[PDB]
């Protein structure tokens, strides 16, 4: 008897929810809240006193949880920063910086991470270090500098490459001790955290993009049926951008549209393309040619300064100065290029994009390469480049790390001065000596500037990509790079604001939301192998810890499940990690796969359906 | 080579008067509201 | 969070009601305050949140609307008593519809509204022609605009009444992966 | 103008084919061919040369293909067979006999491939030999029986355990010399032969189930179906199978369409009730952990049978014979189970599939177990077995297919005489002892046979993946195994229409048709695990078979890779396949998989949320 | 093979417009003669295949047809001539239509016409009656019967004229997991 | 072991004989076409 009753109040409390998303003025809104909690205070003959008192605290957990979020909702940066360059640009450009903010908010839980795990149990056990003490007795070697580095530390040269006191600090990879734990019993060993630490973020990294771009597909936009039946309907009522603020940018809205609608009207073969006989093509072809020649040089120019020695000013940062002049100049010269292809915009685009990816990729390995050469070299030397062995053998981790590291510092200088000179300089240029010149800078070339939404993001993508790439190495990289992307936000938003102009017409390669997601996983992806490699194959350094003179980076786990589970099952794990059951593994995922996107594919389509039918 | 001064190295002193120059310059910057680029009814007239 | 403008039971009954957090319902409070701060009393107890109205020429002088073509729209479909007023609840109820957070149902319902000028529940030849008009500023032919209606029509009319009821303008626009992104006004 | 005729000519051709399936009379399909074939001829208006010969190509081509797929209808067996299986009981019983015809086809596939590629390679080398001959010299040790062996040969217990003569044939992998190859120039290496076509054939089989199972989904059939709305239409618009000759299957359709409806109208949605509480879930509770108990039971049996010696008559054969008996009795036990679990028959009969799939897979994985352990005990042993140590020391290669033929040979004659038993003499048992009997043996237990397609389906999958798990050691396998598959087909066949009667109704465990296939790519995985772990790990027999003294399975590859191409390729590969390459692949596709279930998840309660509003 | 009692040419064009083999064809003609040597001839060069004819209980004998409830439907769907009679034609339409490599689509079409007994193009309530009462030998009470048409019914009711087109058939037993393996007839 | 060799093996010839028995039952039953279980009819008919 009772059931109906609390079907009633169970649909009651389902209305209660689903007000908030009603098409009804606010007294309807109002009338209707008002008349449900009424319903429900005012049922006579409740459920028990246990499960009354369950429903108190269901109604104690629902207003806590509104109060933590209107406590958040105070915590989220630059809403007014975005909300000014949305209004003045569009939701294409500030997606970028919304993309920024994300970006940042996961390096910063990457850094929350790192600090409670691995950072903060190491400055505890230094600060709780003293002098003669059995922990400084054996950490002397790689916490306390002999006097030739002390010495040195304040020249200029060691600053550049990070060789003075970042070197002996919680930076880098070799200042960690191996003996470092906490309790008497069930000990935490600090090189276990740091291990687990960096698989860990590693996995929760791909989890958080994946849970992105899961809710961001819940969100409604998954429901395109990908086709093109709905041409001039999405043209005609997606046409405005409501979070338009400045009239330039409605004009050019307003000419844009002019532009699609005619051209949608004169497509479909009602205008037949045609071009010059054989030039374009050729043409085309002499391009793609050249920028296969540009991307040869670029990796024979890694490899050239890579083999550059000395101590002179530019001989330490010879490799990351090249790749981040290559980095930021290239796309330029793609870009340009794009004009003699004459292709069509949007293609022209993805093209660019497709470019400007395959540069970064072929730029990470050639640096990958680089860094493995100089690093045999190195260890071929021995049987100021000397004084880096005042740490105790090559620490080659703490060399990779100070290498990474000046890579994302020369990054961060050198998308300053080009955001100063390629924007804010050209603009000044083109706005004041323009009554001199012959060509008309504004008009013809160059304009004021285009933010490039999408190079933009392939840039925070790489340097993310580097970030997770020396991360192993250089525990507090991503803390620093905080530092970095803050100060790119700011000045990308002046950027913004004092130097860009609107887009005549915008054009997006992917058209999805979740593209930039997909840019930071593949990214992600490439990176993860590199150091998985090195893990598994790479013998660690024999003095500088956490893993000194380890057999391998994975010894010390093995060692902990031995000393565990001495059980043969810990062999019976190394049986499971092998080659010859891998590979059945890895094929029974690739079928199973498919399997499923199938199945979602049809559970839409069927989804569909249904919606149709009502 | 840059030398030590008292108390104090060459480049430091470089970098401490280049931060405070760069500080200065930031603060201002985000006072002034400037907008550079022109729009299209300020780039029409330049026919005349 | 102060709490001094609005009551606690307001502010909860409106959470209630709307996506936006206490802080978002200060700063439209101040907002709206500072379209004219003459007439909008600077304390909101009670009944006065759902009486005090601006004119709609005093709302489209805000940044957020001056620009939109639809902003005459917007203003009349969400004025509740109309009459040439829009009040502080149909102001958040405007704001909140066009916020990120608003489900793509409601914001397909708001969409189908504005663009209904005639208000018969169904987007006809006429509207699509004024709907034009504003998107391009008149430059298009009497020719195109009435080609590119009929297009839109073929497209989306599979009940052959010469008009866009609300369902097949929700089957058509669901689809569209651009109208999250510009059905949206950030405030 | 000119392409008007191309659009003509395409039209026409795409009508004459889109003619053979339209709901039209012969009459009007003739004429419409007609008219079609003359506007073929009216092409005329055509360009020569090229086009000419491209349509003179195309129709040679089509036709060869018609008539190849004439002479291709001849070669399919057992049509009128199961023509008069599937009049007499059905679509579903004669789905199994369509399956067995499908395996037997795929095995004469790798029957052919492993004749043409492996075994008719190593007879030619054979036949070829001479004695006292260089090969001859080299392969004396593991061709030529010695006289002990030749004196022994024709004892009933070395043909029991398949040595004598059938260990020194082609059969089993000893046989096969490691110094065979058939190149002047380009060797035919027979060992790499071996290996990859082993490899090839797992990965043949596993391409040909899926393109099967694809083609059964879609591209031929209906590939939907993922609502419930359509109940009462799918069970009025499918109520009758069009395939039923008898008329008794006739009159249990009526009966089963009634008991459908009844249901439907009356049961499915008006009247859920319950009659002993807290009674049937004791006794389903007890049956459960029974079940358990055989399963266990069965794993103790199977090892203890492997420890059993003394070379007698059954000591040889104990563990075919255990592993046979629990194969062909648990599914009975676990259906008289199932009778008395009160257990819905639908759910009762996927019980009963996971149940014998489970004592499967147990069974399977407990043989690999016991032989494994068989082997390290006869191994260490080391330092009847006179036999076993023939060939030049301790195939185990050899003893492992063995053991694996005896399986198979086994399963066979314990399947003939559970269908001679349970079918025939039970049938002849109800049929003239009925009358005698104190209760009725036609209407209570035991009543008369039932072909369990799913059962059967289940066997005939344990033994194609027997097959799969012997391959490798008995490259003959399939062959014998060819035998078994056209008797197995015949003696069900022949129980079908002389023993067995129509089910009263067909409550099928899986709404799918490629249910049997998904079967065998379960197993077909299963298999190709443990063979993978062998040839990863385990070390060939010194002085026996294809690999012989050599280090690792894969090592002859290996070697022909170094020798053949330069160092650095080489390295690049074994780098290539380290763990640390394939582990992050692995754990982004877990947690692609996990976000993907979550996804599909949320539009399958979304579909049932939008079915529920109506 | 042989094929004496076909010309090559009827032959190519009988497969070139059904979904048989020489080889099928051969043996349906034998299966046809069988039924009746004396009206079926030795040789049917030429027009003979659509001339000669069997009645309707000459061709249900056969044991593909004889338990089927709807052989008579399936007869007189398939002949062309309304007579009474089915030609050697229609036989091997109707044999093309229930075989395996028969498409989804000509199959729903042929099952609609078949099961559309007063042949109006529509799935009416009498027509689901008949059908019913037919699959379950009428030992379902007229209560049951009617509820189950009910049912029937109002699935697929689209238009809402209580009865079931072609369209609304076709898109409901398309989606029936297991139609295609019932309606199949195997020779 | 049995007594095993009369020229051939004894298994041998037992094997020989079961074989032709084999043959000769399964060419019987390929010919023969028999149908042991009952129609419904049957079992119902004679259950008074
Ligand atoms: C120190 C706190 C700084 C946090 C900055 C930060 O992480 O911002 C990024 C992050 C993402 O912002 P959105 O783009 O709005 O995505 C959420 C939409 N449902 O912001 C937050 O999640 C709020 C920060 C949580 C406070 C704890
Ligand atoms: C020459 C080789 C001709 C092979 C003939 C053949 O394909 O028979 C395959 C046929 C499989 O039948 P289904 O694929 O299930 O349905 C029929 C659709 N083809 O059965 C066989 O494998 C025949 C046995 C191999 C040749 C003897
Ligand atoms: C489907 C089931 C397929 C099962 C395949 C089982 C894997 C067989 C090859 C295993 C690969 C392997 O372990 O060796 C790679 C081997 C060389 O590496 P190693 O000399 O072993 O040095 C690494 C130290 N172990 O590469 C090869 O030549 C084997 C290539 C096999 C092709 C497949
Ligand atoms: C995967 C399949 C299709 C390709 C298999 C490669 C086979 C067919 C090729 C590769 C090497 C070839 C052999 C190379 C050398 C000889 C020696 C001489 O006797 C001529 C034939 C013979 C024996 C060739 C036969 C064909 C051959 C075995
Ligand atoms: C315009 C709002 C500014 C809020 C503070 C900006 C700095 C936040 C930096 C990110 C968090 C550390
Ligand atoms: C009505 C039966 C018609 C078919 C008669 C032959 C039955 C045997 C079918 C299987 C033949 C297998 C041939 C290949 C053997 C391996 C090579
Ligand atoms: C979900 C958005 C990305 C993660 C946001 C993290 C906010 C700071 C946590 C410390
Ligand atoms: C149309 C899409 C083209 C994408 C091309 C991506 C690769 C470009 C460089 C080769
Ligand atoms: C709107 C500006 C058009 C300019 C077209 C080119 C003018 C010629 C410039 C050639 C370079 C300078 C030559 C010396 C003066
Ligand atoms: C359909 C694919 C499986 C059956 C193929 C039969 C081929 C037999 C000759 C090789
Ligand atoms: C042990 C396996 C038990 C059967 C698993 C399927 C149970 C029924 C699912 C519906
Ligand atoms: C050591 C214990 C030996 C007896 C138990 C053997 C269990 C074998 C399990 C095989 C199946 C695993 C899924
Ligand atoms: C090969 O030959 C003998 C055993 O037959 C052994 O001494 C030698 O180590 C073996 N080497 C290889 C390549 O396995
Ligand atoms: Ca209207
Ligand atoms: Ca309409
Ligand atoms: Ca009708
Ligand atoms: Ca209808």
């Amino acid at each position: 008897s009772k059931d109906r009753i609390l079907k009633k109040i169970q649909q009651k409390k389902e209305i209660i929810q689903k007000l908030r998303g009603q098409p009804w003025y606010m007294k309807r809104k109002r009338r209707t809240l008002k008349v449900a909690q009424k319903h429900l205070q005012q049922q006579e003959a409740k459920v028990s006193k246990a499960r009354l008192y369950k429903a108190e605290a269901g109604r104690r957990l629902t207003q806590a949880s509104r109060w933590l979020d209107n406590l958040k909702i105070y915590l989220i940066p630059w809403e007014a920063k975005i909300r000014k360059i949305e209004s003045h640009f569009g939701s294409v450009v500030s997606s970028y910086f919304t993309f920024h903010r994300w970006v940042l908010g996961v390096n910063i839980t990457i850094t929350f991470i790192m600090c409670m795990f691995v950072v903060i149990p190491e400055w505890l056990a230094d600060s709780r270090t003293q002098f003669g003490d059995d922990r400084y007795n054996k950490t002397k070697a790689i916490k306390v500098m002999p006097p030739a580095v002390r010495a040195r530390a304040d020249e200029l040269s060691t600053v550049w490459d990070f060789g003075g006191y970042f070197q002996y600090s919680l930076l880098f990879y070799g200042f960690y001790s191996k003996e470092t734990f906490f309790g008497e019993t069930i000990k935490y060993r600090v090189p276990v955290a740091y291990f687990f630490c960096n698989i860990f973020i590693l996995g929760f990294s791909l989890f958080i993009i994946l849970r992105k771009m899961a809710a961001n597909n819940r969100r409604g936009t998954l429901s395109s049926g990908k086709t093109q039946q709905y041409l001039f309907n999405w043209k005609a009522f997606t046409g405005w951008d409501y979070t338009i603020g400045n009239p330039e940018t409605a004009g050019n809205v307003y000419m844009a549209n002019v532009i699609k609608f005619r051209e949608a009207i004169n497509d479909d073969k009602q205008k037949p393309s045609d071009k010059h006989p054989w030039i374009r093509f050729v043409a085309r072809v002499l391009t793609n040619l050249f920028i296969c020649a540009m991307y040869v040089f670029s990796i024979w120019a890694i490899m050239q300064c890579g083999t550059l020695k000395g101590e002179h000013f530019f001989a330490q940062n010879a490799t990351a100065i090249t790749i981040s002049l290559i980095t930021l100049v290239f796309p330029n010269i793609f870009d340009l290029l794009g004009k003699i292809e004459k292709l069509h915009p949007r293609n022209a685009l993805r093209f660019q994009l497709g470019r400007v990816l395959v540069l970064y990729i072929l730029n990470y390995y050639t640096l990958i390469y680089s860094l493995m050469l100089q690093l045999e070299h190195l260890q071929k030397e021995k049987n100021r480049a000397s004084l880096r062995m005042s740490q105790g053998g090559l620490c080659w981790e703490t060399i990779i790390g100070q290498e990474i590291t000046k890579l994302v510092t020369m990054d961060l200088y050198m998308t300053v001065a080009s955001i100063f000179l390629i924007d804010f300089l050209r603009g000044l240029a083109c706005r004041y000596l323009n009554l001199y010149w012959p060509w008309d800078l504004e008009r013809t070339f160059p304009e004021y500037g285009e933010f490039k939404v999408a190079e933009n993001v392939l840039h925070l993508v790489n340097n993310q990509g580097m970030i997770w790439l020396g991360l192993f190495f250089v525990p507090l990289l991503p803390m620093l790079n905080n530092i970095k992307l803050i100060i790119l936000m700011y000045i990308r938003g002046w950027a913004a604001m004092t130097c860009n102009v609107p887009a005549s017409q915008i054009f997006r390669a992917s058209r999805s939301s979740n593209f930039f997601f997909a840019l930071l996983i593949l990214f992600l992806f490439l990176c993860t192998l590199p150091v998985g490699f090195v893990i598994a194959s790479k013998t660690p350094s024999k003095s500088c810890g956490p893993f000194g003179n380890q057999s391998f980076f994975y010894s010390v786990i093995t060692d902990v499940l031995h000393e565990n589970l001495d059980k043969t099952l810990v062999n019976g794990i190394k049986y499971s990690l092998s080659p010859g059951i891998i590979i059945p593994v890895l094929v029974l995922l690739s079928l199973v796969i498919y399997f499923l996107i199938a199945m979602v594919t049809g559970l839409s389509q069927a989804n569909q359906d249904l919606s149709f039918q009502l | 080579d840059q030398f030590v001064a008292p108390g104090l190295r060459l480049w430091m002193l470089i970098a401490l008067v280049g931060g405070v120059l760069l500080i200065m310059i930031v603060i201002v910057c985000c006072f002034m509201r400037i907008r550079i680029p022109r729009t299209k009814r300020q780039i029409d007239l330049i026919a005349a | 969070s102060k709490g001094g403008v609005f009551t606690r039971e307001q502010l909860d009954e409106y959470q209630d009601c709307t996506f936006f957090t206490r802080k978002d319902i200060i700063r439209l409070y101040k907002r709206f305050y500072a379209l004219n701060p003459h007439k909008v009393p600077t304390n909101m107890q009670g009944n006065r949140p759902a009486i005090t109205t601006l004119t709609f020429e005093e709302v489209e002088k805000m940044p957020e609307l001056k620009e939109n073509p639809f902003k005459r729209r917007i203003c009349e479909v969400f004025s509740e008593d109309g009459r040439g007023n829009l009040s502080f609840d149909d102001f958040l109820d405007m704001f909140s519809v066009f916020s990120e957070m608003a489900p793509l149902q409601l914001k397909l319902k708001y969409a189908f509204r504005i663009y209904d000028y005639d208000g018969d529940e169904l987007l006809g030849h006429d509207d699509l022609s004024k709907m034009i008009r504003s998107l391009t500023r008149d430059e298009l032919s009497d020719v195109e605009v009435e080609f590119i209606i009929e297009r839109i029509i073929e497209e989306a009319d599979l009940d052959g009444d010469s008009s866009i009821n609300f369902a097949e303008f929700e089957h058509v626009v669901s689809r569209s992966p651009d109208f999250i992104r510009t059905f949206h006004i950030r405030i």
